[PDB]
């Protein structure tokens, strides 16, 4: 998640790979949309608890 | 006297913002010719209106260009309007426009890499011609095989038509091919991969040497086999090379011991050098029906006992064809005008035909039988006097046509090689032309080459004049390169067969030199044909490297002296040649960068070509002709007169007999890589002075092998330059 | 005497005219539709073989 804060701020890092990490996070946040709970909580897989 | 003859040859393939030649023929003077090629549009907007001044008996070729096309490619019906004062001619044809982009390539030190070091690479840019090109790019990115970009840099700009880099790498990759991507503004993509693996360095290696192909009739044979722990330590021990005809496609449902023949040979290893063994070819009895003699070895080491095994050349070579001859220079185009000279040799096993074996030269349907024999220095340089129709076909080893096909029942057939050729005619209704034998031999550069062209004039010249013109043109992968005008005071009614013709060779040509030469006649007929010649690799900025001569390890002081054109931005990849001797540089060379240039030659009709005609395409134009009949609209033949413009790649709008359409009615029928130290040695960029910049090279001691410099000079003062190979020990 | 393939000289100037014929009623036949034969220099030149 915090790879976002690492792209420009370092001045040494290779931001190509964290720019790809956000590409993975574009699926990660949908996984979180699928790992959410209806009431508002979070778990490994989601609701029905 | 004559007629009006205009013939404005045109290569349909275009190139944007780069010079493409356009010429025009005119002769046998009349009133006024100001022909103009205009891409026919509903309005004069897309029309590339190229009004060319056209006087008679001239070749002043004009390199008219075009701006960017709307799409990448497009079809536009183009007509040359023969702009007479009272005569206008129109024949449309679609133009194969193409928004051709400038070419770029990538350079890499190696492809294999050890996990953990820094991969460093270069990318280069040029244009249609072979000069640098500084140009921006949308993006570049190294790719990991999981569909993710492992490296990426953004919208850089080239400093000298190229740019270097240095990229890290994690020591845990997917051990496999990693790819680099580029995308131009139009979307041109280039590829250059690199593999990675934490490959163990084995301290053990073994090798078998056996001839690949071997005919029936041989006296003896050598097989060099040797197990050496680091490829440079000739060990003692004992080795045995065993070979066995087991079967051709054995099933082993039979379960019988598959071995049919077996010939075993054993010998103690040699301590100096790597061992040699002699085997004979008769003991095998390598008979026709007899089956696959697998070529394997077994090595046992004394004093250590760690007996590893290797199956080397294990799959043998079924030579179902024995005494396999071939062709050499079977003439590209048969013509009556000179005795053509096709050529044939023979290869067999080691590659030595029998000295002075007499051959059975039968070019049949001409009935000119004249046996010959292979000379020690010459091949068969033969000719057959044809006195017959277009249909001809030749062959040697012509005791038959088929062996004696009573049957094979697919059991097994006795096929030896026989070199049979079928040929066809220049569809020359004039029966007059020039035949040009091919220059398919060595061709050093930086000189001029007089071609040999021999011709005829059947029935003499019917009227002719004192002077008939014979121009010769070199198309070059979609465009012409040079001009040539020559003539000869034509004897009226007697045949002569010596024509002089020459052209210089430097550079700036397709890999094939598509010369053409034609016979402009006063009778509205013109006969010529293609003339292909090799283009050998010879570059603009010739450069030679030089080093402080080979001595011991610790002399870190050294030189890497390079001498090229006075100005260049040049690469200095002084590296090992171990990593080239284990794998030749098929990707990086002079001839490489020559043949990486795509669109080698867009010949004939391309796929995107849309049909073109005005009246000829009209099926069944069937009335009022003063002949026995009236047959296809096509110019159909294998070597028809317009097939020569087709094999060029150029069209024409001509009052003589040229064009045919396509759509319209035509008849038919009549594992693992052995490895040493991958530690790269030199990597830096410089800029040559005039006297030759002499960079002090560094010795990398504790590494003795063959060493190499994959240098690369690029410059707009002398074009690109490469020291393709120079040795350091 | 003549044949259909003969006269290997220049071709029609617009397209190539290879050799073929017609099924209509012919002149040499009109000698036979009379019911007789004759010997002539005027042209009866048409598909022999
Ligand atoms: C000297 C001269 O102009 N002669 C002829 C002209 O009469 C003719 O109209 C034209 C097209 O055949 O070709 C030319
Ligand atoms: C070359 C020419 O005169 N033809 C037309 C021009 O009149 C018009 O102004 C232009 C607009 O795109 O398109 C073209
Ligand atoms: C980039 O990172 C630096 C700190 O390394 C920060 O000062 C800057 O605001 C960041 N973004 C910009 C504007 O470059
Ligand atoms: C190859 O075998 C032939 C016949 O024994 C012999 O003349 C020749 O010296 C051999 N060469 C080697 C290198 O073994
Ligand atoms: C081969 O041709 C030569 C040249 O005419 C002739 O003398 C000789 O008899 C021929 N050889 C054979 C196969 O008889
Ligand atoms: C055979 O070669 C001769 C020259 O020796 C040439 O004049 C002739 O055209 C060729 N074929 C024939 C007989 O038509």
């Amino acid at each position: 998640i915090y790879v976002l804060d690492y792209l420009n701020e370092t001045q040494q890092l290779t931001p190509e790979i964290k720019s790809k990490a956000i590409g993975y996070l574009n699926t990660g946040y949908q996984r979180q949309l699928n790992y959410k709970h209806y009431d508002g909580s979070y778990s490994t897989f989601g609701e029905r608890y | 006297s004559g007629k009006p003859q205009y013939m404005v040859l045109v290569p349909s393939l275009l190139h944007t913002e780069t010079t493409e030649k356009g010429c025009v023929l005119l002769s046998y003077l009349n009133e006024t010719v100001t022909v103009s090629a205009s891409l026919e549009s509903v309005r004069g907007n897309r029309s590339l209106f190229t009004d060319l001044e056209a006087e008679n008996d001239v070749l002043h070729c004009v390199a008219f260009a075009v701006p960017k096309s709307s799409s990448n490619e497009e079809v536009m019906f183009l007509t040359v309007q023969v702009k007479g004062p009272t005569q206008e001619f129109k024949k449309r044809t679609t133009v194969m426009v193409k928004n051709e982009d400038s070419l770029v390539f990538v350079q890499t030190d190696k492809s294999i890499y050890k996990p953990g070091q820094t991969v460093k690479f270069r990318v280069v840019s040029m244009d249609e011609n072979f000069h640098p090109l500084n140009e921006l790019i949308p993006l570049v990115y190294i790719q990991d095989p999981k569909g993710n970009r492992i490296a990426q840099w953004q919208s850089f700009q080239l400093e000298g038509g190229l740019k270097q880099f240095s990229f890290p790498l994690s020591s845990e990759p997917f051990q496999g091919s990693y790819k680099v991507v580029v995308q131009k503004k139009s979307g041109g993509r280039t590829e250059h991969p690199f593999t990675v693996e934490e490959f163990v360095l084995p301290k053990f290696e073994v090798q078998v040497t056996v001839p690949k192909i071997i005919t029936i009739l041989e006296e003896e044979m050598n097989v060099s086999v040797c197990g050496l722990y680091t490829y440079g330590k000739p060990v003692p021990g004992h080795v045995t090379v065993s070979i066995c005809r087991k079967y051709s496609d054995a099933s082993d449902c039979h379960g019988e011991d598959s071995q049919a023949f077996c010939e075993k040979f054993s010998g103690q290893l040699n301590s100096h050098g790597c061992f040699y063994q002699q085997v004979k070819t008769k003991v095998f009895q390598l008979k026709r029906k007899e089956y696959e003699m697998k070529l394997h070895t077994e090595a046992q080491i004394q004093e250590e006992g760690t007996v590893v095994e290797l199956t080397g050349r294990q799959s043998s070579e079924i030579t179902r064809t024995i005494t396999k001859l071939s062709f050499v220079k079977v003439d590209s185009h048969f013509r009556q005008g000179i005795p053509f000279f096709g050529q044939v040799r023979l290869v067999d096993g080691k590659g030595v035909p029998i000295p002075n074996k007499v051959i059975f030269i039968r070019g049949n349907e001409a009935n000119y039988y004249s046996n010959a024999t292979t000379d020690e220095h010459g091949l068969v340089q033969f000719s057959i006097n044809t006195t017959n129709v277009m249909g001809t076909s030749l062959t040697v080893r012509v005791n038959y046509k088929d062996r004696s096909p009573c049957y094979g029942y697919q059991w097994v057939s006795e096929e030896h090689e026989e070199a049979h050729h079928t040929a066809y005619l220049v569809f020359s209704p004039s029966k007059s032309f020039v035949h040009l034998e091919p220059m398919s031999h060595e061709l050093p550069c930086g000189h001029t080459q007089t071609v040999q062209a021999h011709y005829i004039l059947n029935g003499g010249t019917l009227l002719g004049l004192k002077k008939l013109s014979f121009y010769y043109l070199i198309m070059a992968k979609g465009g012409i390169v040079r001009t040539g005008t020559h003539g000869l005071l034509v004897k009226q009614e007697d045949m002569k067969g010596h024509f002089s013709i020459s052209i210089p060779v430097k550079s700036d040509i397709a890999p094939v030199a598509r010369l053409l030469i034609y016979a402009v006649l006063p009778t509205g007929d013109v006969i010529g044909d293609s003339a292909k010649y090799d283009v050998e690799n010879c570059l603009a900025n010739k450069v030679d490297l030089s080093f402080s001569p080979s001595q011991s390890l610790p002399a870190s002081h050294a030189h890497l002296r390079v001498t090229a054109a006075p100005q260049s931005v040049c690469a200095l990849r002084a590296v090992d040649q171990s990593v080239l001797l284990m794998k030749p540089d098929a990707e990086l060379s002079a001839s490489s960068v020559y043949n990486l240039l795509p669109e080698k030659d867009l010949t004939g009709f391309p796929g995107p070509l849309n049909d073109q005609d005005n009246e000829d395409c009209i099926n069944r134009h069937n009335v009022y002709i003063n002949g026995i009949t009236y047959t296809p609209v096509s110019s159909t033949n294998e070597k028809d007169m317009y097939s020569f413009l087709e094999d060029m790649g150029l069209k024409a709008f001509t009052n003589s007999k040229i064009r045919k359409p396509k759509m319209c009615p035509q008849l038919q029928q009549y594992e693992t890589v052995r490895k040493y130290f991958p530690e790269t040695w030199i990597w830096d960029l410089v800029v040559v002075n005039s006297a030759g910049v002499a960079e002090v090279g560094v010795t990398v001691p504790d590494t003795i092998t063959e060493w190499k410099a994959g240098a690369f000079c690029l410059s707009e003062d002398a074009g690109l330059g490469i020291s393709s190979t120079a040795s350091l020990r």
